[PDB]
C-alpha cells in the first residue's frame, strides 16, 4: 500500500504529531537519528533516502517559532528534514482572522510548495491527515486556509483530520467558541471527515481506566498517537479485511456536512493493573458502548449512532468479532437509526499494539478502535452555539477580528450555517 | 524572534525597572557584567528576547531610562548592577517636574522625548521582529505620568501595530504621598485609555498589606515591593522565552483578557507567597495555589474583587505541572463563585503552562483579572478630583505651563464615561 | 575533444577566472605548482610543455595592476604563463570611453599577440569563452574592443562569455546603466550568446538554499565557476550524447541578436542539508523551472520560454532525462512559445562533480545546469532602459566620456539600439 | 603604479599633512627614521604608491610642504615625525601672508610659488604612472586659501590629465576664527570650481560636535581634530595600497560622485566611531555600521543633510566583511531614506570593499556624500558676502597688494551661480 501526507498545524497539532510520529519509529525500528537499524509497509509513511536515513513524509507549520523550535532542537531534530519544519516570525495570538487573513497567508504559500515538492515524489498517494485543534489562531485560521488550499491544488483526494474539539466545561482560552465556530464553517466544504477529541473526555479516561492521578499534555498527546496508529494500520501491516484510508468517509459518512465520528478506544489499561483481566473480544468490543469510554464527553444514549467502524488490530478472531458486533445489534439502550440497517464495517490487521518506553497504557496482545457517527454530538455543537450567541450578542471581542481584516458579517453567517447544521442532524434524527 | 524593548519613566519606573532587570538577568543567568553565565541552555536560545549582543559576549539589555532630571538615573548607573545598561540609552534632563503634569509632558517632557526616540528607533531596528513595547512608569508623580504619557503616545503613532502595554502604580485609596495625585491621575488616564493595550494597576497600599499579612517581613523598603512588581511582569513574558506545555504571548493575554477596547484595565496578582520559617508547613500542590490566586487578600489592586464581577481572568502557571489540575481547578473555582463572573462571558479563565519556573522556586503562577470592581478606583479619582476641581485648588501651577483648564473637563468627562461603561455590564444576561 | 581559449577581462572576469581555474586544476589533478602528478581531457584547456608542468590556455587582461598582481603574487602564481597576465598602469574608472577609445587601445594590441599567439599552437580550436562584467571600465569598454578585433581575426569562431548583468536594484556603482548599455550595443553584432548572471539572484539564491548568511565575492565567483565547467564539461570528459562548444549557440539563438540565455543550476546543497534529500532526476529537473532558481533575476512566469538545454552531468538515466522533461512540457504554467514545438536539448556527460577543498555545496553525485532563452529577460533590459532615460535625460553624466574621446550621438544611438532590441522581443513574444 | 604626490599649504594643511603621514606610516609599519618595519607584505608591494626609495631602505615620503614663513614647518621638523621628510622639499618663506588672499596669492606666493613647482615636477618625473594630485590647505587662511589655489592652478596647466583632489576647511557656521573669512572663503571657491575635480569641506564645529557627542573626550585639541580627518582621507586611498574583493580609484570616485562638472563638492564621514571604556558595549557588525553613516550626527561638514538630497554617495568599506550586507543595506538605506535622495538618478550608491582594515581596528567605512544641502554652507558666505562688500569693510587690504574690486564682484556673482545650480535639481523629475 502507497503514500500518506500528515501536516501538523498549531501547537497542539504540532505537539501532537511529535508523540505520533514516536510510534512509527517505534513501531517500524526506526532510529531516533534516522538511520533505520541493519519494511515494505514504512514506505507509506517514510521516504527513502540514498543513505540509510528514511525521511518521515510531513510537514509541520506553526507561526509561532517556539513550539517547532523544541523539535527542532531537540533529539529528534535529525529525523525531520529540516526545510519540513516551516515556522513564522511572529504567533496568531488566539486570534482566527491572524491566522487566516494577515499572517496566515503570509506563510501559507510556502507550505504549498513544500507538500507540490513532496507529494511529486510519491508513486501512489492516498490523502492527507491534519492534526490541529479548534481554539487557537494557528491550528484554526492556518488549517482553513491549508484546506482551501490544498482542496484547489490536491481536490478529489482523502482529506482527513484530527481535531482538538472544545471540552464541554474545561475550557483553555476565553474565545474557544468564537474561533471554534469559525474554523468548522469554512471546513466543512473543503473535508471529508473530522476525528473529535476532547481533554475533558480523555483526562476522564485518564484518572478513571488508567489509574494515574496527573496527567499531562505529554501524557494524552500519546493516547491519540495511538488511535492514529490503529486508524493508518491498514496501509501499513498486512492483515485480513485489510481497510484502505479511502473507505473511511463511505462508510462514515452518509452524507456530506455530516462526517464528524468521534473516536473511541480500547483497552485503556495500566501495565499493573492487567494481569487481573483477560480481555476477551466481547469485552474490548463492549467497552466502546459506553458513556464511560469516549474521547468526546458527549452521552451516546442520547443520541443514536448512524454508522460504526471496528478497525480490530493484532491476532483477533475474525468469528468473535462477526459475533460480538451482532449482540450490540440487539440491545435496547443502543439505538441504531431506522434507515441505517447495515451499521457496521469491520477491519483486522495482524499487527499487536506497541508500547512507547516507558509508556502507562499495557502490553496488550490485541486492541480495537471504534469510530462511531452518533447524532449526540449535535449536543457539543448544539453546546457550542449557546455559547455563541451569547458572547456575540454583546458583540464582546468582535473588535479584535475587526481590525485584521475580518468582516463582521463573517460570525452571522457562520452561526447561521451552524444553526442550520444543527437542523440537519435533526431531520437525520428522525424516520421519513 | 518576538524581542522586548522596555521603557521606564519617572522615579518609581527606574526603580521598578532596576529591579525588574535583576531579576531576568537572574532568570537567565547573566552576570552583572553583563556576561552570560548561566546553566540551562534555554537561556541562549531566548537571550535575544530580552538583550542585544555585543562581540564578547557582553549582553546589552535594550532598556531606555529616561528622567527629566539626573537624580534617579545616577543612582542606577552608581548601583551594583548599573554596568550593564548602555550609556547611550539613558536620558538625562536638567530640571525634573516637580509634580505636574503640565510640565513633564509639554514644557520639559517635549525638549527631551525627542532625544528618548532616537534611542528607542535604534533598538527598534535592531531587532528582526519587535513584538512590542512595555512601559514602566506611576500616574502620581509627573515625569512618569506626563513624559510616559508623552512617550507611549508617540511610540504608538510609529507602530501602530505592536502591542504596547504599561506596569502603572496608582493612587491609593486613604493614603496619598503625593498632593496633586488626582489631577496627575485623572489626566495620565485619559491619555491613556486612547494609546495602550493593557494596564497593570497596582497601588502600593495594596502591596504592603500582603508584606506584613501573608509575608511576616515588617519594615519592607520600596527595594522590597518592587521585587513582588518585578516577578509579576517577568512571569508575563515568561512564554516568549522559555518552552512550555501551553504558550502565552502577549498578544494571546491582550484578545483574552481585553472585551471591549477600552476596558483593558486589569490587576495583576502572584503566587506562592509566604514568609521564610513558616514556608515549611505549607504544601506547593496546585490546589492550594489556585485558590490563592482569587482571593482578595493576594489583590496587588486596593480594589476588592468581591465588590465587582470578573469579566476575563488569565492564570499564567509555570513549572513542571499536571495540566489536568492547571484545568480543573478553573472548573471548581468558576462554580464555586459563579456569582463573581458575569453570565454574558460563557467561559472566562484563560490558562498557560510553562516549563521553567522562577529562579529559586519550582512552581508560580502571576494572576491577571478584568474585574468591574476596579471602577470604584477611578470612582474614587472622580470623587477626588471634582472636589479639588470645584474650586480651582492647584489650576495656576498647570495653566501656567502651556495648559487650558478645558482639558481637566475633558479628563473628567472621560474618566466619568470610562466608570460608566464598566458599570454597564454589572447588570445580568437579558 | 580539441582546444577552447578563455579571456578574463576587468576585474570581475579576472576574480572569477581564478575560482574557475581552480575547478579545472581539481578536475584533472593538476598541481597548484602546475606539475600534473605522476589524461586526453587537459590538452583542450591546458598547453602541454616539455616538463610535466601544463600551461592553462587562457590570457587575463585589467589595466588595473592591483587585480592581477593578486593573482601574479598567490600561490597560483606558477600555474599561469608570465606573459599571459596582461597589465596596464593606471584603472579604467568606471567609465565606458576610457576602457575603450582612449587606454583601452593602448594595450588591446598586445593581447592580440598573445592569442595569436596562443591560437597558433592548437591543432584544433572550438572558440572563446569571455569572463567579464556590464558595471566596469575594462570589463566592458575593453571587452567590446575584444569583441570587435577577435571577430576579424577568428571570425566564423565561436565566441561566447559570462557577463555580470547588472542586478535589478542592488547597485555596485552608479554609472552601471550608462556603461552597461553601451557593452551591449557593440556586442551583439559580434558575439554568439551571453550567459547573463547577477550577483542579487545569486544572493538570493546562497542565502536560501546554501543555507550561509554572509556570503561573499570569492564565494558566489566559485558557482559561477561550476556552470562553466558544467557547459564545458563535453569538450573533455566522454559521455553518451555529447554537446560540442558550436552546438549552445545553433540551439539557443533562434535569431541573431536574441541571444540572452539565462543561466539556472542545480541542486545547489550545503554538505550537512543533503542528507535528507534523495536528487531523483525530475526533483533536480524541476528546480530548474521556478523564479526561485535563477542566476538572473527575472520572473520567468512573467514570459515564455524559447530554447532550454539541460546538460545532465554524472552518472544519469537517459530514460528519465528523456521521461523528467516530457512532464515539463505539458504544465499550464510553463508556457513554450507557440513557434518552437522541439524545445529542449539534453547532453549528458559521465563525470560527477567534484568539490572545492571546504567548497559549501555538497558532494552531488549528480547534476544539471540549464540554458534557458526566455522572453522575460526582456524585462531586465526594459528596466535598465528605464533608467538610461531618466538619466541622460538630464544629460546628467556625459561630460566624462566627452572627455575621453566618445562623442555625444553614441548614447542615442545605443538607447535607440536597445529599443528596437526590445520590441524585437516583443515581436518574437506573439505569434503571427 | 598610480603614485601620489601630497601637496599641503598654510598652517593648517602642514599640521593636517602632519599627522596624515604618521598614519600611513603607520599603517604601512614605517619607523619614523624612514625605514621599513611592517609585518605585511602588502605594505611594501605598494609602498611606492607614497614613498621614494633611497638606498638603505630610507623611504622618502613625496610630500610638499610651503608656508609663506618658516613658522609652522619648523615645528614639524622638530617634531618626532619630521626627520622623514627630505629636506629639499620644504619651502620657506620669509614674510607670511596676514590672513589676506591678495599677499599669499599675488605679491608673496607668487615669489615662492615657482620654487615649489621646482620641486613638484622632480617628484612627478620620479614617478613611473603619477596618478593625480592631493591638496591639504584652509579656505580661511591666507597662505593656504592664497598659495593653494595659486599652485592649484599651475599644476593644473602642466597636467590637466591627472587628477587633482582637495581636503580643505570650510568657514563653520556661527563662530568664525578669522574676520575676514568670507572674502577669503568665497575668493578661494571661485579658483577652485574652475580647476579641481574635486572637493571634501569639512568646518571644526561639526568635528568639534563629533568629539564631544558621539565620542567622550572634552577638550579636543587640534591634534585630535587632524587625525580624524587624517583617517578619512587615507581611507580615499586604500585601493590604491591594499587588494581588495571590489577595488577603488581615485578617478572611480570622480567618475561616479560628480554628475555635473561644477558640482563636485563633497563633505566626507568616518565609522566607526566610539567613546574608549563604552566601546565594549556596542557591536561591530556591518549593520550598525551603515546605519552610522547616513545620519546628520556623523558628518563632518556643518550642513545637515536632512534640509537637502542626496545625488551621489559612495561607501569605501575596509576589512574582511560580507559583500552582501555591504550591498543589502544599501539597498534598505535608499529605500528607507527615498525621499532623502533625488528621482532623477536611478541609484546613488557607490560601494568599494578593501581587504585591509585601519591599524588596531577590524572595520571601517569612510563615507563620502554630494548633497544639495551643501549650498547652504554657499549661501551662507554669499549672505555675510554681501554684507561685508556692501561697505566695502576690508577692501584696502585686498587693493593695496595688486588687485581689483572687480574680482570681489566676479567671485560673488560666481558663488551665486554654484548656489543656484545645486537649487534646480531640488526639484523632482518632470
Ligand atoms: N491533545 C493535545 N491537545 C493540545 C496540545 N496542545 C494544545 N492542545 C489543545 O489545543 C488547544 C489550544 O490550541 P493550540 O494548539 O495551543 O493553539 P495554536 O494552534 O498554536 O494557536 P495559536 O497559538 O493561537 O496560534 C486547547 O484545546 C489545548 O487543550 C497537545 O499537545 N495535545
Ligand atoms: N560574480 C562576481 N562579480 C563581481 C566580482 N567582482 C566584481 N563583480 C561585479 O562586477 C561589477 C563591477 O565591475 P568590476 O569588474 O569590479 O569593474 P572592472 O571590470 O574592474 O572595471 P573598472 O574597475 O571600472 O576598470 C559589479 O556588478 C560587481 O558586483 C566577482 O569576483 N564575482
Ligand atoms: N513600587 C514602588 N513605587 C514607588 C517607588 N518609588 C516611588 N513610588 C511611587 O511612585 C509615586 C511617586 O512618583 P515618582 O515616580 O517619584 O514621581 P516622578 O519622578 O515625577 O515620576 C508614589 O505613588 C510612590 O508610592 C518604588 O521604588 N517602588
Ligand atoms: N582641523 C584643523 N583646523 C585648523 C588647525 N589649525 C587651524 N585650523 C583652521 O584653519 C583656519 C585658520 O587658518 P590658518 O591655516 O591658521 O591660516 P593660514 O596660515 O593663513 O593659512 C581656521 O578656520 C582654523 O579653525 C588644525 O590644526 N586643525
Ligand atoms: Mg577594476
Amino acid at each position: 500500500m502507497r503514500e500518506c501526507i500528515s501536516i501538523h498545524i498549531g501547537q497542539a497539532g504540532v505537539q501532537m504529531g511529535n508523540a505520533c510520529w514516536e510510534l512509527y519509529c517505534l513501531e517500524h525500528g526506526i532510529q531516533q537519528d534516522g538511520i533505520i537499524p541493519d519494511d515494505s509497509s514504512f514506505g507509506t509513511f517514510f521516504s527513502e533516502t540514498g543513505s540509510g536515513k528514511h525521511v518521515p513524509r510531513a510537514v509541520f507549520v506553526d507561526l509561532e517559532q517556539t513550539v517547532i523550535g523544541e523539535i527542532r532542537t531537540g533529539h529528534y531534530r535529525s529525523l525531520f528534514h529540516p526545510e519540513q519544519l516551516i515556522t513564522g516570525k511572529e504567533d496568531a495570538a488566539n486570534n482566527y482572522a491572524r491566522g487566516h487573513y494577515t499572517i496566515g497567508k503570509e506563510i501559507v504559500d510556502s507550505v504549498l510548495d513544500r507538500v507540490r515538492k513532496m507529494a511529486d515524489q510519491c508513486s501512489g498517494l492516498q490523502g492527507f491527515l491534519i492534526f490541529h485543534s479548534f481554539g487557537g489562531g494557528t491550528g484554526s485560521g492556518f488549517t482553513s486556509l491549508l484546506m482551501e488550499r490544498l482542496s484547489v491544488d490536491y481536490g478529489k483526494k482523502s482529506k482527513l483530520e484530527f481535531s482538538v474539539y472544545p471540552a464541554p466545561q474545561i475550557s483553555t482560552a476565553v474565545v474557544e467558541p468564537y474561533n471554534s465556530i469559525l474554523t468548522t464553517h469554512t471546513t466543512l466544504e473543503h473535508s471529508d471527515c473530522a476525528f473529535m477529541v476532547d481533554n475533558e473526555a480523555i483526562y476522564d479516561i485518564c484518572n478513571r481506566n488508567l489509574d494515574i492521578e496527573r496527567p499531562t499534555y505529554t501524557n494524552l498527546n500519546r493516547l491519540i498517537g495511538q488511535i492514529v496508529s490503529s486508524i493508518t494500520a491498514s496501509l501499513r501491516f498486512d492483515g485480513a479485511l485489510n481497510v484502505d484510508l479511502t473507505e473511511f468517509q463511505t462508510n462514515l459518512v452518509p452524507y456530506p456536512r455530516i462526517h464528524f465520528p468521534l473516536v473511541t478506544y480500547s483497552p485503556i489499561i495500566s501495565a499493573e493493573k492487567a494481569y487481573h483481566e483477560q480481555l476477551s473480544v466481547p469485552e474490548i468490543t463492549n467497552a466502546c458502548f459506553e458513556y464511560s469510554n469516549q474521547m468526546v464527553k458527549c452521552d451516546p444514549r442520547r443520541g443514536k449512532y448512524m454508522a460504526c467502524c471496528l478497525l480490530y488490530r493484532g491476532d483477533v478472531v475474525p468469528k468473535d468479532v462477526n459475533a460480538a458486533i451482532a449482540a450490540i445489534k440487539t440491545r435496547r439502550s443502543i439505538q441504531f437509526v431506522d434507515w441505517c440497517p447495515t451499521g457496521f464495517k469491520v477491519g483486522i490487521n495482524y499487527q499487536p499494539p506497541t508500547v512507547v518506553p516507558g509508556g502507562d497504557l499495557a502490553k496488550v496482545q490485541r486492541a480495537v478502535c471504534m469510530l462511531s457517527n452518533t447524532t449526540a454530538i449535535a449536543e457539543a455543537w448544539a453546546r457550542l452555539d449557546h455559547k455563541f450567541d451569547l458572547m456575540y450578542s454583546k458583540r464582546a471581542f468582535v473588535h479584535w477580528y475587526v481590525g485584521e481584516g475580518m468582516e463582521e458579517g463573517e460570525f452571522s453567517e457562520a452561526r447561521e450555517d451552524m444553526a442550520a447544521l444543527e437542523k440537519d442532524y435533526e431531520e437525520v434524527g428522525t424516520e421519513s | 524572534m518576538r524581542e522586548i524593548v522596555h521603557l521606564q519613566a519617572g522615579q518609581c519606573g527606574n526603580q521598578i525597572g532596576a529591579k525588574f532587570w535583576e531579576v531576568i538577568s537572574d532568570e537567565h543567568g547573566i552576570d552583572p557584567t553583563g556576561t552570560y553565565h548561566g546553566d540551562s541552555d534555554l537561556q541562549l536560545e531566548r537571550i535575544n528576547v530580552y538583550y542585544n549582543e555585543a562581540t564578547g559576549g557582553k549582553y546589552v539589555p535594550r532598556a531606555v531610562l529616561v528622567d527629566l532630571e539626573p537624580g534617579t538615573m545616577d543612582s542606577v548607573r552608581s548601583g551594583p548592577f548599573g554596568q550593564i545598561f548602555r550609556p547611550d540609552n539613558f536620558v538625562f534632563g536638567q530640571s525634573g517636574a516637580g509634580n505636574n503634569w503640565a510640565k513633564g509632558h509639554y514644557t520639559e517632557g517635549a525638549e527631551l522625548v525627542d532625544s528618548v526616540l532616537d534611542v528607542v528607533r535604534k533598538e527598534a531596528e535592531s531587532c528582526d521582529c519587535l513584538q512590542g513595547f512595555q512601559l514602566t512608569h506611576s500616574l502620581g508623580g509627573g515625569t512618569g505620568s506626563g513624559m510616559g504619557t508623552l512617550l507611549i503616545s508617540k511610540i504608538r503613532e510609529e507602530y501602530p501595530d505592536r502591542i504596547m502595554n504599561t506596569f502603572s502604580v496608582v493612587p491609593s485609596p486613604k493614603v496619598s504621598d503625593t498632593v496633586v495625585e488626582p489631577y496627575n491621575a485623572t489626566l495620565s488616564v485619559h491619555q491613556l485609555v486612547e494609546n495602550t493595550d493593557e494596564t497593570y494597576c497596582i497601588d502600593n497600599e495594596a502591596l504592603y498589606d500582603i508584606c506584613f499579612r501573608t509575608l511576616k517581613l515588617t519594615t519592607p523598603t520600596y527595594g522590597d515591593l518592587n521585587h513582588l512588581v518585578s516577578a509579576t511582569m517577568s512571569g508575563v513574558t515568561t512564554c516568549l522565552r522559555f518552552p512550555g506545555q501551553l504558550n502565552a504571548d502577549l498578544r494571546k493575554l491582550a484578545v483574552n483578557m481585553v472585551p471591549f477596547p477600552r476596558l483593558h484595565f486589569f490587576m495583576p496578582g502572584f503566587a506562592p507567597l509566604t514568609s521564610r520559617g513558616s514556608q515549611q508547613y505549607r504544601a506547593l500542590t496546585v490546589p492550594e495555589l489556585t485558590q490563592q490566586m482569587f482571593d482578595a487578600k493576594n489583590m496587588m489592586a486596593a480594589c476588592d474583587p468581591r465588590h465587582g464581577r470578573y469579566l476575563t481572568v488569565a492564570a499564567v502557571f509555570r513549572g513542571r505541572m499536571s495540566m489536568k489540575e492547571v484545568d480543573e481547578q478553573m472548573l471548581n473555582v468558576q462554580n464555586k463563585n459563579s456569582s463573581y463572573f458575569v453570565e454574558w462571558i460563557p467561559n472566562n479563565v484563560k490558562t498557560a503552562v510553562c516549563d521553567i519556573p522562577p529562579r529559586g522556586l519550582k512552581m508560580s503562577a502571576t494572576f491577571i483579572g478584568n474585574s468591574t470592581a476596579i471602577q470604584e478606583l477611578f470612582k474614587r479619582i472622580s470623587e477626588q478630583f471634582t472636589a479639588m476641581f470645584r474650586r480651582k485648588a492647584f489650576l495656576h501651577w498647570y495653566t501656567g505651563e502651556g495648559m487650558d483648564e478645558m482639558e481637566f473637563t475633558e479628563a473628567e468627562s472621560n474618566m466619568n464615561d470610562l466608570v460608566s461603561e464598566y458599570q454597564q455590564y454589572q447588570d445580568a444576561t437579558a
